[PDB]
């Protein structure tokens, strides 16, 4: 959901009050990413 | 209730007054009054 997936590119083109939240977006999405893998990787341990 | 309290006062062309608010970019907010993007307070701006 936000303008970019490129970090730098958010930050050149946005002033810090909306590049600020186009980051938090990516943060929120990345996070969700690393939460999945370690829960899939969690759950794939158990059965190994 | 408040633990230091401040008050700045200074004269604008009115459409400069859109660069007191935090982290805005233009020449008021880069050479004669920068406010920083984590501070509480208001901006009380009027015509004279």
């Amino acid at each position: 959901g936000a303008i970019s997936s490129v970090l730098n590119d958010i930050l050149s083109r946005l002033d810090k009050v909306e590049a600020e939240v186009q980051i938090d977006r990516l943060i929120t999405g990345r996070l969700q990413s690393l939460q999945t893998y370690v829960t899939q990787q969690l759950i794939r341990a158990a059965e190994i | 209730c408040f633990t230091n309290v401040y008050a700045d006062s200074f004269v604008i062309r009115g459409n400069e007054v859109s660069q007191i608010a935090p982290g805005q970019t233009g020449n008021i907010a880069d050479y004669n009054y920068k406010l920083p993007d984590d501070f509480t307070g208001c901006v009380i701006a009027w015509n004279s």
